[PDB]
RNA sequence: UGGAGAGUUUGAUCCUGGCUCAGGACGAACGCUGGCGGCGUGCUUAACACAUGCAAGUCGAACGGAAAGGUCUCUUCGGAGAUACUCGAGUGGCGAACGGGUGAGUAACACGUGGGUGAUCUGCCCUGCACUUCGGGAUAAGCCUGGGAAACUGGGUCUAAUACCGGAUAGGACCACGGGAUGCAUGUCUUGUGGUGGAAAGCGCUUUAGCGGUGUGGGAUGAGCCCGCGGCCUAUCAGCUUGUUGGUGGGGUGACGGCCUACCAAGGCGACGACGGGUAGCCGGCCUGAGAGGGUGUCCGGCCACACUGGGACUGAGAUACGGCCCAGACUCCUACGGGAGGCAGCAGUGGGGAAUAUUGCACAAUGGGCGCAAGCCUGAUGCAGCGACGCCGCGUGGGGGAUGACGGCCUUCGGGUUGUAAACCUCUUUCACCAUCGACGAAGGUCCGGGUUCUCUCGGAUUGACGGUAGGUGGAGAAGAAGCACCGGCCAACUACGUGCCAGCAGCCGCGGUAAUACGUAGGGUGCGAGCGUUGUCCGGAAUUACUGGGCGUAAAGAGCUCGUAGGUGGUUUGUCGCGUUGUUCGUGAAAUCUCACGGCUUAACUGUGAGCGUGCGGGCGAUACGGGCAGACUAGAGU
């Protein structure tokens, strides 16, 4: 199955993660299908940054994003976007 | 390790489909043994006795639907040029 | 490292003093070594390696980062030695050196390097940093009213002030307009036997 | 945006032409020396053999049962009771084909690149069209026995299922006949007619607790298959092939196909190097070089191949199936001699080889993956820590006055100077060390509660960091705790003396040492670098000494003894056509990191993030015929008669 998964290329003490689409029977930092934001957990509250229409268009097609990618989606309102739910924005 | 079961469901696997596919076999050297003897009466319904335990099979899942299309075209065309 | 050993046979080697402050001379002639009275030949390797030399131990530099200014230099669009001064001059050593806080790059280097410095109220301890422009840089508040920086308070009105730095008064604050030009504030030494040097 | 030369043939000179040197680089080793921190790297040789511990399990919201926990339960006063959460073991489902390792084999469509799949398959993911309907039989487990030293196993009962089988109906199964569109030939996409047929499953619920399965349309994802182009040496390897080449009819595959089979033809490959021998994982990348090029494939990333050696099948959507199975061989071990068990090229570690390369540490705190409705469980992947100057970067080992020209040493013309402002003496700072304290970001995160009823959101009560009481900050006296290394004849920066006298000796070349050695050992002095400096090993450059860039062949090495001619290369003038080479634009592709510009963050740098270049190319469409070229012509100058 298609997964959004955080993919780490940071030095040892700055673990960035970029939000990437990849499939699931892959390493963690391997050759994702497409990069569609980044995430940056060293910032004062964080760094987040979602394309929010590739990633919508990967959740219509069939991409299941895992638990802080589905956290970020929700943060930037992509999610609710695509799922109807009426709140399109909580940063 | 904890694949003894893997294994024991493996083997059960292996008598059933065996089985089956023995099954299959046996039914169709019968259509085609009556294809060459010409019959021409019986291998009509011998043909959609093959075709049903055929496609039986490939609905539980021992063979491939092409496999499955493969055989039933090759005994419909085998009634079919006699 | 550090060379931490006398200056003075150094500039008597190199045939040109390039420290200056209280002990500019020695009052005597350049004999470095004991056959250093003697006349030696002047060969073209010779000049450029003593260039290079000077210019090192004027600015306090080792070789492997002389190496990797130059080569930053000669990779920068341009000109190539002009370059390598400015980024020599844009150390913090240096800028406190222009800017008149210590008796000479040594003197800078010993503050800069124990920690009086914070540049956007930022401690540092390190001379390698490089200025840019808008960077302000700043005197520790604690630190102040210390002898070895009330010993030059009153008496840092001597030496001259580069025309791309400036000075503030009883609390002093450095601010960087933009970068140095040393081919026309303090050029001792010319640069294109350096570049001739290190294209060898 | 980038090009150094020097020595060495001679009595002296100019060429040619070798040999050596100055520079950089490494998964490095050695000699000496050796403080710390940030980030990386570390069996290159024996794909040699392995003691030992951990590396793949999960679901009671599928099922039968109750070994344990707390348990209300009878009560033994230490025994009872599955009905209850919960659950040992068992059935069943999924995972286990991913993840991790090595580079052995492999010169190959293995790899890079761009096409084709009208020749294809595709679980879990999304989603359109519908169903979720009836019966049957045994068994695991348990119980009673039996065999065997064990490893293991038999007989008799016994209980289920979302386990199995048999059913009704359901078009992308088939056959024949047709309609409708398409070209790229077999064909391709969609309906109709008649004859055939093909599955599902139930469970739970604090009552909107939720899960499911299949019949198929269409996406997403992964992969199977074919083709062109490119990336070693060797002809002292010149003839290779018979399922081999093709065709036909069947069989086989998910799929085309001699993939297999029966028959027919005689064909297919080769000087543009087949067949044979040696060597080798490929690429993005790394090093050197101004560049072209030369070397290389290690960190990391993509793929491929392998799992003691050799061979094979099955399950499954999917298997080199490392921690699955069967067999042959070797090795090791147990044995009652009849028989059995095993494979660190996973993490850690041991033996052996080598000049040589590390802990039998912590935690799932974060990410990814697997199992549920979950709460949760596992993960030597991963995040870290420990050892090594192994590599890059950075900071210290202090600083302000100092001619006492300390003393001395050294050289000595006996006058002097060198060591040398460095010192003593007066003084300033405490970078990193030592001691005590606070103390992290990494977690707009996950659980038990309050608005929300569950979907979404912030709020706080509690807790959650292996790293780690670590980074980092603060407070305290004290320069006090801290440097060495190589060379000094030319290349190339660095000279005097002592001892020695072809001896001791050094050395990259050529040259010094056989009694005034800037070349040997030593002392002083100097040069260069620095917690590193020299030697060794290899590659690039100098080398324009394999020359496209960028060489020559009368006498220095170099024209076959001459001629003919096969392939091949190359070719007069002019006209028209095509537009293959050529060139322009556009589109797709040319992964990421890494190379560069410009910025942003670690006090700076190393390190890292972002924007743009790079990716020299390829496929497609659309412009040109100026030159080469294909075709159709013409001319006589070339050439021939
Ligand atoms: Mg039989
Ligand atoms: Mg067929
Ligand atoms: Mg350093
Ligand atoms: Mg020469
Ligand atoms: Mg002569
Ligand atoms: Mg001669
Ligand atoms: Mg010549
Ligand atoms: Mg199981
Ligand atoms: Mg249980
Ligand atoms: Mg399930
Ligand atoms: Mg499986
Ligand atoms: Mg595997
Ligand atoms: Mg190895
Ligand atoms: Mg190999
Ligand atoms: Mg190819
Ligand atoms: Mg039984
Ligand atoms: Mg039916
Ligand atoms: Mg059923
Ligand atoms: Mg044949
Ligand atoms: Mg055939
Ligand atoms: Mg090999
Ligand atoms: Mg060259
Ligand atoms: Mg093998
Ligand atoms: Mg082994
Ligand atoms: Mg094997
Ligand atoms: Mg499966
Ligand atoms: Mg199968
Ligand atoms: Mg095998
Ligand atoms: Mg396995
Ligand atoms: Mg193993
Ligand atoms: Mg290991
Ligand atoms: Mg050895
Ligand atoms: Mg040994
Ligand atoms: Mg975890
Ligand atoms: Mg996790
Ligand atoms: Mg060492
Ligand atoms: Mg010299
Ligand atoms: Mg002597
Ligand atoms: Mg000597
Ligand atoms: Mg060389
Ligand atoms: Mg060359
Ligand atoms: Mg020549
Ligand atoms: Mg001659
Ligand atoms: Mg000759
Ligand atoms: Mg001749
Ligand atoms: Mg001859
Ligand atoms: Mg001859
Ligand atoms: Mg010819
Ligand atoms: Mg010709
Ligand atoms: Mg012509
Ligand atoms: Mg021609
Ligand atoms: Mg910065
Ligand atoms: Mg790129
Ligand atoms: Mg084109
Ligand atoms: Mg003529």
């Amino acid at each position: 199955a298609v997964k959004i998964k955080l993919t780490r290329l940071g030095k040892i003490r700055n673990p960035q993660y970029r939000v990437a689409v990849a499939d699931a029977r892959t390493r963690r930092d391997g050759r994702a299908i497409e990069v569609i934001g980044r995430y940056h957990p060293k910032e004062e509250p964080s760094l987040i940054e979602i394309n929010s229409e590739r990633a919508q268009y990967w959740l219509s097609v069939g991409a299941q994003p895992t638990e802080p990618v589905l956290k970020l989606l929700k943060i930037t309102g992509d999610w609710q976007k695509f799922k109807g739910l009426p709140g399109a924005q909580g940063r | 390790k904890s694949q003894q079961k893997r294994n024991r469901t493996n083997e059960r696997a292996r008598l059933r489909n065996k089985a089956v596919k023995s099954s299959l076999r046996t039914a169709v050297r019968a259509f085609r043994e009556a294809a060459h003897a010409g019959d021409k009466a019986k291998a009509a319904e011998l043909l959609a006795s093959t075709n049903r335990k055929l496609d039986k099979a490939a609905s539980k899942g021992v063979i491939h639907k092409n496999q499955a299309a493969n055989k039933k075209s090759a005994l419909a065309q085998a009634l079919n040029k006699l | 490292a550090r060379y931490t050993g006398p200056v003075t046979r150094k500039s008597r080697r190199l045939r040109t003093d390039l420290v200056g402050g209280d002990q500019a001379f020695e009052k005597r002639p350049y004999p470095p070594g004991q056959h250093g009275r003697a006349r030696i030949k002047e060969s073209e390797y010779l000049l450029q390696l003593q260039e290079k030399q000077k210019a090192r131990f004027t600015y306090g530099v080792m070789e492997k980062q002389f190496r990797r200014y130059y080569e930053e230099a000669v990779r920068q669009p341009g000109k190539t030695g002009e370059e390598l001064l400015k980024i020599l001059e844009s150390r913090l050593d240096n800028v406190i050196y222009r800017a008149g806080l210590a008796r000479t790059r040594r003197m800078a280097r010993q503050l800069v390097s124990h920690g009086h410095f914070n540049v956007n109220g930022v401690h540092v301890n390190v001379p390698s940093y490089r200025v840019s422009q808008y960077d302000i840089v700043d005197v520790r508040d604690k630190s102040l009213n210390t002898v070895p920086f009330q010993i030059a308070r009153e008496t840092a009105g001597e030496r001259p002030i580069p025309s791309w730095l400036q000075v503030v008064g009883e609390r002093q604050r450095v601010l960087i307009h933009q970068l140095p030009e040393r081919a026309q504030i303090d050029v001792p030494l010319t640069e294109q036997l350096i570049v001739e040097y290190y294209s060898k």
